[PDB]
């Protein structure tokens, strides 16, 4: 089975400056059985605020043989305002995106990740918020080949690894402290 | 008939928004703010929403806190006979079942059977629960789950159940000391946690005072009522012709069509910069969750006056109704 | 006394009617039809040892 | 009906039985009797009784005559005898066609000194009403009152028997032990206090059946007494909403009282050695409680508003139900209309109710004294540190040392839970904490 979750802090999102053991009531070891911690932020904006505000108002405006298909043609344009690749068929191929294709790896594109696990674990023990172990790097290669399954390709490129790296390393560091600004000075060395 | 023609005559009146608010309950005097709100709760809003995914909100949910043994308890007496199939429950039995949903033990051929309780039979029904303070610490996420969307879920020792209690609640809690302080906010005097209040709509808390004049007129207001027969008070409607009138009102679907949505967005963009009094100010930041209520009340007031589109003139009473009551929050 | 240290009882007639009941009871076993002060002093003889059984 | 003392005049018979259920085989017989006659052991209203009570109704002292008739052995105590016959004279259902649906029934209670014929008076009220209830010590319960599933020995099927509160359709609910009643129950009587009904949520069926009811409450003290020179409300642990669900309350008094307990001993000195009817007054009220439905004139409302304008020198709940009892006193003797001056002693009875709270529930002095004091120290603590470190060993020290007006340890728990919701602190067990930043 797969598990997603909908965690909720005790009040606001920044209930403390201190690490996440001070924030959530969930303790360490059960929390370490997950791979990633998606965290949200919203303080004060205007142009990013309207980008939701002018967006969500238009969603509420979305309230016989030919006419059966003309209603079906009405079903096309109601989800194709900006035409973002409609869900009439996109779910229809996930079912054999999961039961027909199996990926594999290579060996020449590996040892860049060796210092990634070692130094970042080193950088977060002296600054201990919540640790990483042998299983984080197991999740590193796992979500790497998740993307390559959507190329329907069975291989692993070079473009997918650093893609999959730069979705985990930033999403780990961006919940630390006031001293997230110092960690971002290390960040573009990965890129 | 002529009673079906009576609606066509009565729909061609002018001040029925002001005629109806004077003709709600003879057991109450004044309080013309909260009389406006309960009438919008008495009708329904809209429920049709976007395609292939989220079903949005279908209603409003309003509470009033106040000192007990006052005029708060009169509306609760009023609605449960006035409304279709609307049940009333104190919500104090927070142990076995009822408010909390919980299956029954194995009896006469099976465990894991569904149970009753005052949410499932409020399917398009307006349930009313009071006394929020005396429940336990577990149900305060359970009804909080029941508030945000219209379904609840259960998996207690049986399979998952997909039941959808289409509800609209009505509440009246108690203050922290029985007397409401004035100089502070109700952030102390809400007596609950934070995010259920932000999940809720706004309140218009009933105030109190002891003046020489209001007690005298309320005394005359109560004795002719407590007469066996002094029916000199005239509501300008009757009960049942009001009851069938809203049954005509529910059969529309007004859509905002004008370009006052550009007028709409600047008001909230001004509004959000007010209740956030700092970057380290409290998490009662009125976010994009309330924008849905900012239009779904705004159509319902135009659904009262039988107009099938939204003008910028109609949302004048929509903006301040939170705002006069959010300045009740914001000192 | 009015204290929470040792004793009970706060001067009720519900305590009184017991000694009226057991007086004719001891008059029943000792029938000479002598219901007088000497019969009822046997009753208070038995209630003074009832209380202060904790004072040792 | 089943369950009564009985005598029968029966003959005798005997029948055969088949041993196997499907043969004609039969031999130990079974006997049974056949009865010829059995014996156990809207009233027919005449006119001589109505003529007899009108002689009594001609007597102005019927209130005092009913004051002395209710006590065949009880000490005098005039104040408790007022509402008891008044609750027995339980108004009527002054119901409107649209709006209202008010009923004139009220609810008295009593508590105080233990065993002052607290039960025998309730037994005496059980005498005067033929169709009533009687509470028990856990004879009924939360689920044991109504809403049954019970697997009966005759058919093993469902049966919905009504509770005692519905069973008093034409009586007075006499109920006790209202400080030892469980808190799983003592939660549905508010509904019969308010909507006059019982809502049943059982696996069988739903039903909003009503309950034409009328209640009185016989509570009990906790420590020893009614603890004078204290707030008397904090003795009886009770939801402050249901204090508003009684119009007027009264305690009893106690003292050394050498001029009265000596006199009360003279009562029990007597009643042992060597018109006051028993049912003739019962037909006198059970005729009147449905025939006469009296109207109110303006002559009462002028003095009525004069009381409230002097009262504000609760708001309306106390001021409403006084008319619900002022009606019944006029309905007692002058069975046509209201009386303009019987309210002047109806206000005397509720004056005795507000003599009992001179000295939470309905009081805010303590709250005012406490919260302001709490606010100063927290602010100083917040000011004192670079961090927000307020550990437990600090707060037991200086805070306790401050002022000895507050209690030692009964103000160290609840001082933070109301301050939890006001962006100040957090709970991390009986120990370390974390406070407000700026």
């Amino acid at each position: 089975c797969s598990i997603i979750a909908a965690a909720n802090p005790n009040g606001g999102r920044y209930n403390s400056t201190l690490p996440l053991a001070q924030n959530v009531s969930l303790t360490e070891p059960i929390l370490s059985r997950f791979d990633i911690l998606c965290v949200v932020r919203d303080l004060v904006d205007e142009e990013a605020d309207e980008r939701l505000a002018t967006f969500v108002v238009d969603s509420h405006v979305r309230s016989q043989l030919n006419a059966r298909q003309r209603r079906l043609q009405r079903q096309r344009k109601k989800e194709e305002e900006i035409s973002p690749i409609p869900q009439e068929l996109l779910m229809k191929y996930i079912h054999y995106a999961r039961t027909k294709i199996y990926p594999k790896l290579h060996q020449m594109d590996m040892d860049k990740v060796s210092r990634v696990y070692a130094d970042l674990r080193r950088e977060s023990i002296s600054t201990g918020s919540f640790p990483i172990t042998v299983r984080h790097l197991e999740s590193i290669l796992r979500i790497a080949e998740s993307f390559a399954k959507m190329r329907l390709s069975e291989f692993v490129s070079s473009y997918d690894l650093d893609r999959a790296i730069k979705v985990v390393v930033d999403s780990f560091v961006d919940a630390q402290k006031v001293s997230v600004r110092r960690q971002l000075r290390r960040s573009f060395a990965i890129y | 008939s002529d009673e079906i023609n009576e609606l066509k005559e009565m729909v061609k009146d002018e001040h029925i928004y002001d005629k109806l608010v004077r003709s709600i309950a003879p057991a109450v005097f004044g309080h013309e703010a909260v009389k406006k709100g309960i009438l919008l709760q008495m009708l329904g809003g809209v429920h049709k929403s976007t395609v292939e995914g989220i079903k949005l909100r279908g209603d409003i949910n309003i509470c009033v806190v106040g000192d007990p043994s006052t005029s708060k308890s009169q509306f609760l007496k009023y609605v449960v006979g006035f409304a279709p199939r609307s049940v009333y429950t104190s919500g104090k039995a927070s142990s076995a079942a009822g408010l909390t949903a919980a299956v029954v033990r194995d009896e006469e051929g099976g465990d894991y059977t569904i149970e009753a309780g005052a949410l499932m039979l409020a399917d398009n029904g307006i349930c009313c629960i009071d006394e929020f303070d005396k429940m336990d610490i577990s149900d305060q996420v359970a009804i909080h789950e029941a508030m945000e969307q219209q379904t609840i879920s259960i998996a207690k020792a049986g399979i998952h159940a997909t039941l959808n209690a289409r509800t609209s609640i009505l509440a009246a809690a108690n203050p922290v000391g029985g007397r409401y302080n004035r100089k502070l906010s109700l952030r102390g005097n809400l007596n609950m946690t934070a995010p259920i209040m932000s999940r809720f709509d706004l309140f218009f808390v009933i105030l109190d005072d002891c003046n020489e004049k209001i007690d005298t007129e309320l005394a005359s207001h109560i004795v002719d009522l407590h007469m066996k027969r002094d029916e000199a008070i005239e509501p300008p409607f009757s009960a049942e012709q009001l009851r069938r009138y809203i049954k005509y009102a529910r059969t529309f679907k007004p859509i905002l069509t004008k370009e006052a949505r550009s007028y709409l967005v600047e008001k909230y963009k001004e509004l959000r910069k007010d209740d956030a009094q700092g970057f380290s100010r409290s998490s009662y930041r009125i976010t994009v969750r309330q924008l849905e209520s900012m239009i779904r009340l705004s159509e319902a007031i135009a659904r009262a006056n039988c107009v099938d589109e939204i003008t910028p003139s109609f949302i004048a009473e929509a903006y301040d109704l939170l705002r006069q009551s959010i300045i009740r929050v914001d000192v | 006394e009015m204290d929470s240290k040792f004793s009970f009882g706060q001067a009720t007639p519900r305590t009184l009617l017991g000694i009226i009941r057991l007086s004719q009871a001891l008059a029943k076993l000792r029938l000479a039809d002598m219901v007088d002060i000497d019969d009822v002093e046997e009753a208070l003889r038995l209630v003074r040892v009832s209380k202060e059984s904790l004072y040792q | 009906r089943a369950g009564d003392r009985i005598e029968v005049t029966g003959t005798f018979r005997s029948i055969p039985i088949r041993a196997n259920s499907r043969q004609r085989v039969l031999s130990l017989y079974k006997t049974y009797v056949d009865v010829v006659h059995v014996k156990k052991v809207v009233r027919q209203i005449t006119d001589q009784d109505l003529a007899k009570i009108r002689e009594v109704a001609a007597r102005e002292d019927l209130y005092s005559l009913l004051a002395r008739s209710i006590a065949p052995s009880i000490y005098e105590l005039e104040d408790v005898k007022k509402g008891i016959l008044l609750q027995l004279f339980g108004g009527t259902n002054k119901t409107f066609t649209k709006g209202g649906r008010y009923r004139g029934d009220i609810n008295i209670l009593l508590c105080g000194d233990p065993s002052t014929s607290k039960s025998q008076i309730l037994q005496y009220v059980h005498k005067i009403t033929p169709r009533g209830v009687y509470t028990s010590g856990k004879g009924s319960s939360a689920v044991g009152l109504t809403a049954y599933i019970t697997r009966d020995v005759d058919t093993k099927q469902l049966v919905l028997e009504s509770g005692a509160l519905v069973l008093s359709d034409g009586g007075v609910c006499c109920i006790d032990e209202f400080d030892k009643m469980s808190d799983s129950t003592r939660s549905v009587l508010h509904e019969v206090m308010e909507q006059q009904t019982i809502s049943i949520a059982k696996a069988g069926i739903i039903t909003t059946l009503n309950a034409r009811s009328s209640i009185l409450a016989s509570a009990n003290p906790i420590g020893s007494r009614y603890n004078p020179n204290l707030p008397v409300t904090e003795n009886i642990d009770l939801p402050p909403p249901l204090l508003s669900r009684f119009d007027l309350v009264y305690l009893v008094l106690d003292k050394v009282d050498e001029k009265n307990d000596r006199e009360l001993a003279k009562h029990l000195t007597n009643l042992y050695l060597e018109v006051l009817p028993v049912e003739f007054l019962t037909m006198y009220i059970s005729y009147a409680k449905e025939h006469i439905h009296p109207i109110i004139t303006e002559a009462a409302k002028t003095e009525l508003v004069r009381a409230y304008v002097g009262m504000r020198k609760a708001t309306t709940r106390q001021l409403e139900s006084m008319i619900r009892l002022a009606e019944a006193h006029a309905k007692m003797k002058l069975k046509n209309v209201v009386e303009l001056e019987d309210v002047q002693e109806a206000v005397r009875l509720i004056r005795s109710a507000i003599k009992d709270y001179a000295t939470q529930t309905g009081k805010s002095v303590i709250q005012r004294k406490l919260q302001e004091d709490l606010s100063r120290e927290i602010m100083n603590v917040l000011k004192d540190q670079a961090s927000d470190s307020m550990s437990f060993n600090e707060l037991i020290k200086q805070i306790n040392e401050h002022s000895q007006d507050r209690v030692e340890s009964s103000d160290i728990q609840e001082a933070l839970s109301r301050l939890q919701q006001e962006d100040k602190v957090i709970v991390l067990g009986e120990g370390v904490r974390r406070s407000v930043r700026l």
